[PDB]
């Protein structure tokens, strides 16, 4: 039950990704497991966001 | 979208070519600065009257 979910973290955002992982650990369940793919980028950049 | 994006060299030259142009047209004197905004233009101030 692997669920692929993409994610976008603006470079320089740390505590957000930290709380993200903590949320992944605490809310993890035997039924299904979320499988995030993290890619850091420039959030203001439209090209980067599109890519 | 191919990552990492690689730009063509010629582009910068074409940009410079476009920005360096000074011509006469329907908008009046046409010239641009380094950023591409209009410079040396003339905006006619008009008033609607009886005639
Ligand atoms: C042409 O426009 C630029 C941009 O405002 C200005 O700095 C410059 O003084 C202008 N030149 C003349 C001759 O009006």
């Amino acid at each position: 039950n692997s669920i692929q979910i993409g994610g976008l973290f603006p470079r320089g955002a740390d505590q957000e990704y930290s709380a993200f992982r903590v949320g992944m650990v605490q809310f993890s369940t035997s039924e299904f497991r979320l499988t995030p793919h993290i890619d850091n980028l420039e959030v203001a950049n439209s090209f980067a966001v599109t890519n | 979208l191919a990552n990492p994006a690689v730009p063509w060299g010629q582009g910068v030259e074409i940009e410079r070519a476009l920005k360096q142009v000074q011509v006469e047209g329907l908008s009046g004197n046409i010239k641009f600065d380094q950023n591409g905004k209009r410079i040396n233009y003339t905006i006619n101030i008009m008033e609607l009257k009886t005639n």
